Protein backbone atom coordinates (compact mmCIF):
# COMPACT_ATOMS: atom_id res chain seq x y z
CA UNK A 1 0.00 0.00 0.00
CA UNK A 2 0.92 3.68 -0.23
CA UNK A 3 2.50 4.18 3.18
CA UNK A 4 2.80 7.85 4.04
CA UNK A 5 6.26 9.29 4.66
CA UNK A 6 7.77 11.21 7.56
CA UNK A 7 11.62 10.97 7.20
CA UNK A 8 14.35 12.69 9.29
CA UNK A 9 14.26 16.28 10.49
CA UNK A 10 16.26 19.16 11.95
CA UNK B 1 5.22 -2.66 18.73
CA UNK B 2 2.03 -2.15 16.74
CA UNK B 3 2.15 0.75 14.28
CA UNK B 4 -0.52 3.44 14.44
CA UNK B 5 1.64 5.68 12.27
CA UNK B 6 -0.78 5.74 9.32
CA UNK B 7 -3.62 6.87 11.60
CA UNK B 8 -1.51 9.38 13.53
CA UNK B 9 -0.75 11.02 10.17
CA UNK B 10 -4.43 11.09 9.20
CA UNK B 11 -5.22 12.89 12.47
CA UNK B 12 -2.29 15.25 11.93
CA UNK B 13 -3.75 16.41 8.62
CA UNK B 14 -7.08 17.16 10.31
CA UNK B 15 -5.64 19.39 13.05
CA UNK B 16 -2.72 20.89 11.06
CA UNK B 17 -3.29 20.28 7.34
CA UNK B 18 -0.01 21.92 6.23
CA UNK B 19 2.29 20.61 9.00
CA UNK B 20 4.57 17.61 8.60
CA UNK B 21 6.07 15.32 11.22
CA UNK B 22 9.51 13.77 11.32
CA UNK B 23 10.16 10.05 11.47
CA UNK B 24 11.55 10.18 15.01
CA UNK B 25 8.60 12.25 16.24
CA UNK B 26 6.20 9.75 14.68
CA UNK B 27 7.99 6.96 16.56
CA UNK B 28 7.38 8.83 19.82
CA UNK B 29 3.72 9.34 18.87
CA UNK B 30 3.39 5.63 18.16
CA UNK B 31 4.94 4.68 21.50
CA UNK B 32 2.58 7.01 23.34
CA UNK B 33 -0.46 5.42 21.67
CA UNK B 34 0.77 1.93 22.56
CA UNK B 35 1.52 3.00 26.14
CA UNK B 36 -1.98 4.46 26.61
CA UNK B 37 -3.55 1.41 24.98
CA UNK B 38 -1.71 -0.93 27.36
CA UNK B 39 -2.51 1.08 30.48
CA UNK B 40 -6.23 1.41 29.70
CA UNK B 41 -6.57 -2.23 28.68
CA UNK B 42 -4.76 -3.42 31.79
CA UNK B 43 -7.00 -1.47 34.16
CA UNK B 44 -10.08 -2.60 32.20
CA UNK B 45 -8.95 -6.22 32.64
CA UNK B 46 -8.76 -5.76 36.41
CA UNK B 47 -12.18 -4.13 36.50
CA UNK B 48 -13.76 -7.01 34.63
CA UNK B 49 -12.02 -9.51 36.89
CA UNK B 50 -13.13 -7.90 40.13
CA UNK B 51 -16.68 -7.51 38.81
CA UNK B 52 -16.78 -11.18 37.68
CA UNK B 53 -17.38 -10.24 34.05
CA UNK B 54 -16.12 -12.58 31.33
CA UNK B 55 -16.42 -9.90 28.62
CA UNK B 56 -14.75 -6.50 28.41
CA UNK B 57 -17.24 -3.97 26.99
CA UNK B 58 -17.16 -0.20 26.68
CA UNK B 59 -18.17 -0.06 30.36
CA UNK B 60 -14.74 -1.20 31.61
CA UNK B 61 -12.94 0.93 29.05
CA UNK B 62 -14.90 3.97 30.23
CA UNK B 63 -14.19 3.29 33.90
CA UNK B 64 -10.49 2.76 33.19
CA UNK B 65 -10.41 6.07 31.29
CA UNK B 66 -11.95 7.83 34.30
CA UNK B 67 -9.36 6.31 36.65
CA UNK B 68 -6.44 7.26 34.38
CA UNK B 69 -7.18 10.57 32.65
CA UNK B 70 -7.40 13.85 34.61
CA UNK B 71 -9.69 16.84 34.39
CA UNK B 72 -10.97 18.12 31.06
CA UNK B 73 -9.04 15.45 29.17
CA UNK B 74 -11.11 12.77 30.88
CA UNK B 75 -14.39 14.58 30.14
CA UNK B 76 -13.53 14.87 26.44
CA UNK B 77 -12.28 11.29 26.19
CA UNK B 78 -15.44 9.93 27.80
CA UNK B 79 -17.56 12.07 25.48
CA UNK B 80 -15.62 10.86 22.42
CA UNK B 81 -15.82 7.19 23.36
CA UNK B 82 -19.49 7.30 24.31
CA UNK B 83 -20.36 9.08 21.05
CA UNK B 84 -18.45 6.58 18.92
CA UNK B 85 -20.05 3.53 20.56
CA UNK B 86 -23.56 5.00 20.29
CA UNK B 87 -23.05 5.74 16.58
CA UNK B 88 -21.45 2.34 15.94
CA UNK B 89 -24.17 0.34 17.70
CA UNK B 90 -26.71 -0.01 14.91
CA UNK B 91 -30.11 -1.36 15.88
CA UNK B 92 -29.73 -4.12 13.28
CA UNK B 93 -27.07 -6.55 14.47
CA UNK B 94 -24.65 -8.10 11.90
CA UNK B 95 -25.04 -4.85 9.91
CA UNK B 96 -22.32 -3.01 11.83
CA UNK B 97 -19.78 -0.98 9.84
CA UNK B 98 -16.62 0.49 11.37
CA UNK B 99 -17.27 3.63 9.31
CA UNK B 100 -20.28 4.37 11.53
CA UNK B 101 -17.99 5.07 14.48
CA UNK B 102 -16.77 8.19 12.65
CA UNK B 103 -13.09 7.55 13.44
CA UNK B 104 -9.67 7.56 11.76
CA UNK B 105 -8.17 5.03 14.19
CA UNK B 106 -8.83 1.40 13.19
CA UNK B 107 -11.63 -0.27 15.15
CA UNK B 108 -10.85 -3.73 13.80
CA UNK B 109 -7.13 -3.47 14.56
CA UNK B 110 -7.85 -2.35 18.13
CA UNK B 111 -10.29 -5.25 18.52
CA UNK B 112 -7.65 -7.77 17.40
CA UNK B 113 -5.06 -6.31 19.79
CA UNK B 114 -7.51 -6.42 22.71
CA UNK B 115 -8.26 -10.03 21.88
CA UNK B 116 -4.52 -10.83 21.55
CA UNK B 117 -3.75 -9.39 24.99
CA UNK B 118 -5.91 -11.91 26.89
CA UNK B 119 -7.36 -9.15 29.06
CA UNK B 120 -10.56 -11.20 29.44
CA UNK B 121 -12.19 -14.30 28.00
CA UNK B 122 -14.13 -12.22 25.46
CA UNK B 123 -14.05 -8.66 24.13
CA UNK B 124 -17.30 -7.02 23.15
CA UNK B 125 -17.56 -5.01 19.95
CA UNK B 126 -18.07 -1.74 21.84
CA UNK B 127 -14.76 -1.92 23.70
CA UNK B 128 -12.46 -1.35 20.67
CA UNK B 129 -14.73 1.40 19.35
CA UNK B 130 -14.57 3.31 22.63
CA UNK B 131 -10.83 2.72 23.00
CA UNK B 132 -10.02 3.71 19.42
CA UNK B 133 -11.95 6.95 19.94
CA UNK B 134 -9.98 7.74 23.10
CA UNK B 135 -6.63 7.00 21.44
CA UNK B 136 -7.60 9.21 18.49
CA UNK B 137 -8.75 12.04 20.77
CA UNK B 138 -5.49 12.03 22.74
CA UNK B 139 -3.56 11.96 19.48
CA UNK B 140 -5.53 14.99 18.27
CA UNK B 141 -4.77 16.89 21.48
CA UNK B 142 -1.03 16.16 21.37
CA UNK B 143 -0.69 16.84 17.65
CA UNK B 144 -2.62 20.10 18.00
CA UNK B 145 -0.34 21.41 20.74
CA UNK B 146 2.85 20.06 19.16
CA UNK B 147 1.86 21.62 15.84
CA UNK B 148 1.25 24.92 17.62
CA UNK B 149 4.72 24.61 19.15
CA UNK B 150 6.19 23.99 15.69
CA UNK B 151 4.31 26.98 14.24
CA UNK B 152 5.46 29.23 17.09
CA UNK B 153 8.99 27.98 16.30
CA UNK B 154 8.56 28.87 12.58
CA UNK B 155 8.85 25.19 11.60
CA UNK B 156 6.65 23.36 9.10
CA UNK B 157 7.23 19.93 10.64
CA UNK B 158 6.89 18.57 14.17
CA UNK B 159 10.14 17.28 15.66
CA UNK B 160 10.56 15.43 18.99
CA UNK B 161 11.24 18.54 21.09
CA UNK B 162 7.91 20.03 19.95
CA UNK B 163 6.10 16.96 21.29
CA UNK B 164 7.99 17.00 24.59
CA UNK B 165 7.38 20.72 25.11
CA UNK B 166 3.67 20.40 24.24
CA UNK B 167 3.13 17.60 26.76
CA UNK B 168 5.24 19.28 29.46
CA UNK B 169 3.30 22.56 29.35
CA UNK B 170 -0.13 20.89 29.41
CA UNK B 171 -0.92 20.02 33.02
CA UNK B 172 -3.38 17.27 32.12
CA UNK B 173 -1.34 15.64 29.33
CA UNK B 174 1.82 15.79 31.45
CA UNK B 175 0.00 14.01 34.28
CA UNK B 176 -1.30 11.36 31.88
CA UNK B 177 2.09 10.71 30.32
CA UNK B 178 3.51 10.07 33.78
CA UNK B 179 0.96 7.33 34.34
CA UNK B 180 1.45 5.30 31.15
CA UNK B 181 5.06 4.28 32.00
CA UNK B 182 6.80 2.90 35.09
CA UNK C 1 -0.55 29.39 42.23
CA UNK C 2 1.28 30.34 39.01
CA UNK C 3 -0.59 31.34 35.85
CA UNK C 4 2.73 32.06 34.12
CA UNK C 5 2.33 29.62 31.22
CA UNK C 6 -1.10 31.10 30.40
CA UNK C 7 0.01 34.71 30.90
CA UNK C 8 2.82 33.92 28.44
CA UNK C 9 0.36 32.47 25.90
CA UNK C 10 -1.86 35.55 26.19
CA UNK C 11 1.16 37.82 25.84
CA UNK C 12 2.12 36.09 22.61
CA UNK C 13 -1.35 36.84 21.19
CA UNK C 14 -1.42 40.55 22.02
CA UNK C 15 2.32 41.34 21.62
CA UNK C 16 4.02 38.52 19.69
CA UNK C 17 7.56 39.96 19.89
CA UNK C 18 7.51 41.26 23.49
CA UNK C 19 9.01 39.47 26.48
CA UNK C 20 8.21 39.83 30.17
CA UNK C 21 10.69 39.92 33.04
CA UNK C 22 10.58 37.51 35.96
CA UNK C 23 9.48 40.25 38.37
CA UNK C 24 6.82 41.52 35.96
CA UNK C 25 5.45 37.97 35.63
CA UNK C 26 5.24 37.75 39.42
CA UNK C 27 3.13 40.93 39.46
CA UNK C 28 0.90 39.45 36.74
CA UNK C 29 0.44 36.31 38.82
CA UNK C 30 -0.50 38.41 41.85
CA UNK C 31 -3.07 40.36 39.80
CA UNK C 32 -4.75 37.19 38.49
CA UNK C 33 -4.69 35.57 41.92
CA UNK C 34 -6.20 38.64 43.58
CA UNK C 35 -9.06 38.86 41.07
CA UNK C 36 -9.70 35.13 41.33
CA UNK C 37 -9.85 35.31 45.14
CA UNK C 38 -12.21 38.28 45.25
CA UNK C 39 -14.56 36.95 42.55
CA UNK C 40 -14.64 33.55 44.26
CA UNK C 41 -15.28 35.11 47.67
CA UNK C 42 -18.18 37.21 46.40
CA UNK C 43 -19.60 34.28 44.45
CA UNK C 44 -19.38 32.12 47.57
CA UNK C 45 -21.27 34.72 49.60
CA UNK C 46 -23.93 34.98 46.88
CA UNK C 47 -24.44 31.21 46.79
CA UNK C 48 -25.78 31.26 50.37
CA UNK C 49 -28.93 33.01 49.07
CA UNK C 50 -29.71 30.00 46.86
CA UNK C 51 -31.20 26.70 47.97
CA UNK C 52 -28.24 24.70 46.65
CA UNK C 53 -24.70 25.17 47.96
CA UNK C 54 -23.37 25.48 44.42
CA UNK C 55 -21.15 28.03 42.67
CA UNK C 56 -22.75 28.45 39.22
CA UNK C 57 -22.00 30.86 36.41
CA UNK C 58 -24.84 33.01 37.74
CA UNK C 59 -22.94 33.72 40.97
CA UNK C 60 -19.69 34.27 39.04
CA UNK C 61 -21.45 36.79 36.77
CA UNK C 62 -23.01 38.66 39.69
CA UNK C 63 -19.64 38.74 41.47
CA UNK C 64 -17.98 40.11 38.32
CA UNK C 65 -20.60 42.87 38.03
CA UNK C 66 -19.96 43.89 41.65
CA UNK C 67 -16.17 43.77 41.52
CA UNK C 68 -15.09 44.98 38.07
CA UNK C 69 -15.37 48.76 37.60
CA UNK C 70 -17.12 50.45 34.72
CA UNK C 71 -16.82 48.96 31.26
CA UNK C 72 -14.48 46.23 32.49
CA UNK C 73 -17.56 44.51 33.90
CA UNK C 74 -19.51 44.80 30.63
CA UNK C 75 -16.75 43.20 28.56
CA UNK C 76 -15.94 40.54 31.16
CA UNK C 77 -19.62 39.54 31.29
CA UNK C 78 -19.69 39.36 27.50
CA UNK C 79 -16.58 37.16 27.48
CA UNK C 80 -17.79 34.85 30.24
CA UNK C 81 -21.23 34.43 28.64
CA UNK C 82 -19.73 33.75 25.22
CA UNK C 83 -17.34 31.15 26.65
CA UNK C 84 -20.10 29.27 28.50
CA UNK C 85 -22.27 29.28 25.37
CA UNK C 86 -19.40 27.90 23.29
CA UNK C 87 -18.41 25.31 25.90
CA UNK C 88 -21.97 23.94 26.20
CA UNK C 89 -22.60 23.91 22.42
CA UNK C 90 -24.26 20.88 20.83
CA UNK C 91 -21.54 20.58 18.18
CA UNK C 92 -18.67 19.11 20.15
CA UNK C 93 -15.21 20.53 19.65
CA UNK C 94 -12.36 18.13 19.07
CA UNK C 95 -10.00 19.63 21.65
CA UNK C 96 -10.19 21.44 24.97
CA UNK C 97 -8.67 24.57 23.41
CA UNK C 98 -11.32 24.69 20.67
CA UNK C 99 -14.19 23.98 23.07
CA UNK C 100 -14.07 27.31 24.92
CA UNK C 101 -11.83 29.44 22.69
CA UNK C 102 -9.58 30.28 25.66
CA UNK C 103 -5.91 30.16 26.69
CA UNK C 104 -6.63 29.81 30.43
CA UNK C 105 -7.43 26.13 31.13
CA UNK C 106 -10.90 25.34 32.45
CA UNK C 107 -9.64 22.44 34.57
CA UNK C 108 -7.15 24.56 36.48
CA UNK C 109 -9.83 27.10 37.39
CA UNK C 110 -12.17 24.26 38.38
CA UNK C 111 -9.57 22.71 40.67
CA UNK C 112 -8.83 26.09 42.27
CA UNK C 113 -12.53 26.74 42.94
CA UNK C 114 -12.88 23.27 44.46
CA UNK C 115 -9.69 23.66 46.54
CA UNK C 116 -11.01 26.87 48.12
CA UNK C 117 -14.17 25.25 49.55
CA UNK C 118 -16.31 28.10 48.28
CA UNK C 119 -19.37 25.83 48.20
CA UNK C 120 -20.38 22.19 48.42
CA UNK C 121 -20.39 21.93 44.61
CA UNK C 122 -19.06 23.84 41.61
CA UNK C 123 -21.26 23.92 38.53
CA UNK C 124 -19.84 23.04 35.13
CA UNK C 125 -20.26 26.57 33.75
CA UNK C 126 -18.62 28.46 36.59
CA UNK C 127 -14.93 27.67 35.88
CA UNK C 128 -15.46 28.31 32.14
CA UNK C 129 -16.97 31.74 32.84
CA UNK C 130 -14.30 32.61 35.39
CA UNK C 131 -11.44 31.43 33.14
CA UNK C 132 -12.76 33.70 30.36
CA UNK C 133 -12.96 36.66 32.76
CA UNK C 134 -9.40 36.11 34.00
CA UNK C 135 -8.19 35.81 30.41
CA UNK C 136 -9.95 39.01 29.37
CA UNK C 137 -8.35 40.97 32.21
CA UNK C 138 -4.95 39.40 31.57
CA UNK C 139 -5.12 40.31 27.89
CA UNK C 140 -6.14 43.88 28.74
CA UNK C 141 -3.31 44.43 31.23
CA UNK C 142 -0.72 42.85 28.93
CA UNK C 143 -1.90 44.86 25.93
CA UNK C 144 -1.49 48.13 27.83
CA UNK C 145 1.75 47.07 29.53
CA UNK C 146 3.29 46.03 26.22
CA UNK C 147 2.35 49.41 24.77
CA UNK C 148 4.07 51.06 27.73
CA UNK C 149 7.17 48.91 27.16
CA UNK C 150 7.31 49.89 23.49
CA UNK C 151 6.91 53.59 24.33
CA UNK C 152 9.78 53.15 26.83
CA UNK C 153 11.91 51.75 23.98
CA UNK C 154 12.01 48.28 25.54
CA UNK C 155 11.30 44.83 24.05
CA UNK C 156 10.23 43.29 27.37
CA UNK C 157 7.63 44.25 29.94
CA UNK C 158 9.22 45.18 33.28
CA UNK C 159 7.40 46.11 36.53
CA UNK C 160 7.35 49.86 35.89
CA UNK C 161 5.50 49.23 32.60
CA UNK C 162 2.81 47.26 34.45
CA UNK C 163 2.57 49.84 37.21
CA UNK C 164 2.25 52.70 34.71
CA UNK C 165 -0.31 50.87 32.57
CA UNK C 166 -2.54 50.03 35.54
CA UNK C 167 -2.21 53.45 37.17
CA UNK C 168 -3.10 55.34 33.96
CA UNK C 169 -6.29 53.33 33.34
CA UNK C 170 -9.00 54.54 35.72
CA UNK C 171 -10.91 51.25 35.77
CA UNK C 172 -7.87 48.97 36.10
CA UNK C 173 -6.44 51.25 38.80
CA UNK C 174 -9.61 50.84 40.87
CA UNK C 175 -9.50 47.06 40.39
CA UNK C 176 -5.78 46.46 41.00
CA UNK C 177 -4.19 49.50 42.66
CA UNK C 178 -4.25 47.84 46.09
CA UNK C 179 -2.39 44.68 45.01
CA UNK C 180 1.10 44.35 46.48
CA UNK D 1 8.05 54.64 40.74
CA UNK D 2 10.67 56.13 38.41
CA UNK D 3 9.76 55.73 34.74
CA UNK D 4 13.46 55.57 33.81
CA UNK D 5 16.72 54.17 35.11
CA UNK D 6 18.30 50.86 36.04
CA UNK D 7 18.03 50.79 39.84
CA UNK D 8 16.00 47.55 39.61
CA UNK D 9 17.57 46.31 36.37
CA UNK D 10 16.78 42.64 35.82
CA UNK D 11 19.08 40.30 33.81
CA UNK D 12 18.22 38.57 30.45
CA UNK D 13 18.58 42.00 28.71
CL1 LIG E 1 -19.27 -4.40 23.78
CL1 LIG F 1 -22.73 26.49 36.33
Amino acid sequence: EGYQDYEPEA
Amino acid sequence: KESYAIYVYKVLKQVHPDTGISSKAMSIMNSFVNDVFERIAGEASRLAHYNKRSTITSREIQTAVRLLLPGELAKHAVSEGTKAVTKYTSAKKAKTRSSRAGLQFPVGRVHRLLRKGNYAERVGAGAPVYLAAVLEYLTAEILELAGNAARDNKKTRIIPRHLQLAVRNDEELNKLLGGVTI
